[PDB]
């Protein structure tokens, strides 16, 4: 299906 | 790299993977 | 990967996943060549026909994975890109000639039992191994069939095909910078890359020094695992000079 939540540290 | 292409869990332990023989046997 | 099988843990330490920030999704495969360089196909980052044109701030490089969708805590490492380099002579208008790109991570990644760089070939290794009939291995989390997603990294071993054979199977004009791989309709064995696999490494293990070398990059195909059709790969050694250049200069 869809992907899992990855640590926010990586999205900024 | 110094140790490029050598896999920690296989080459470094001298263990082969499930299908690498297939590759090798193709190399006449 | 079509008609492949589940990769063993730590089988392709160099495998990488090209992850889109938003929406969070699998873009392409790639390979780790050093502690600060990732190697992928250019059409993964730029392809005007399909309105594709990503930048450093658009994606993430996830190394050390096995599972496709799970955030593999304590094992995988996610990196940010500092600079993307596409080959100045990538022919996206015609045949994807020179489908190659380099990505420089912001900060080096540390190797482990699951993260390890693959070798680039030298003339000899390419001279000796790149031969019709010689099998290579492709890996990825791409679709399992042309027309669904695997749970873990897939793997498939394919033989390299005679240049004449490749040419006669397509209308597209193929160049020296590409080579096709795959089984023939008669050989009774199948397998091929597929959407989401492109950009990945096509490697071979040297029977001389026991090392793995990336001989190609999944570039393009016409469908997935179609009889009488083959997958085309970027000839890595043929473009090695540009690789070294970019690495040394930058
Ligand atoms: C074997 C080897 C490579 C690939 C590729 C890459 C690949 C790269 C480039 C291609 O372009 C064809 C032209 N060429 C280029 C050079 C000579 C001829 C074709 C296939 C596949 C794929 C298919 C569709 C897609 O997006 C769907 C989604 N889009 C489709 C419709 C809407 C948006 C993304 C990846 S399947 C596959 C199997
Ligand atoms: C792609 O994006 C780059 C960087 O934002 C931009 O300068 C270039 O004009 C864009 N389009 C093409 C076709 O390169
Ligand atoms: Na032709
Ligand atoms: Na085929």
């Amino acid at each position: 299906g869809d992907f899992e939540e990855i640590p926010e540290e990586y999205l900024q | 790299e110094a140790d490029c292409g050598l896999r920690p869990l296989f080459e470094k332990k001298s263990l082969e993977d499930k299908t690498e023989r297939e590759l090798l046997e193709s190399y006449i | 990967i079509v008609e492949g099988s589940d990769a063993e843990i730590g089988m392709s330490p160099w495998q990488v996943m090209l992850f889109r920030k938003s929406p969070q999704e699998l873009l392409c495969g790639a390979s780790l060549i050093s502690d600060r360089w990732v190697l992928t196909a250019a059409h993964c980052l730029l392809y005007p026909p399909w309105d594709k044109n990503f930048t450093e701030n658009d994606l993430l490089v996830r190394i050390g994975k096995h599972s496709r969708t799970r955030y593999e805590r304590n094992i995988e490492k996610i990196s940010m890109l500092e600079k993307i380099y596409i080959h100045p002579r990538y022919n996206w208008r015609e045949n994807l000639d020179r489908d190659i790109a380099l990505m420089k991570l912001k900060k080096p990644v540390a190797f482990s039992d699951y993260i390890h760089p693959v070798c680039l070939p030298d003339r000899e290794t390419a001279a000796s191994l790149l031969q019709a009939g010689y099998k290579g291995r492709v890996t990825g989390w791409g679709n399992l069939k042309e027309t669904g997603q695997p749970s873990v990294l897939q793997v498939v071993n394919l033989p390299i095909v005679e240049r004449p054979v490749c040419k006669d199977s397509t209308r597209i004009r193929i160049t020296d910078n590409m080579f096709c791989a795959g089984y023939k309709p008669d050989e009774g064995k199948r397998g091929d890359a597929c959407e989401g696999d492109s950009g990945g490494p096509f490697v071979m293990k040297s029977p001389f020094n026991n090392r793995w070398y990336q001989m190609g990059i999944v570039s393009w195909g016409e469908g997935c695992d179609r009889d009488g059709k083959y997958g085309f790969y970027t000839h890595v050694f043929r473009l090695k000079k540009w690789i070294q250049k970019v690495i040394d200069q930058f």
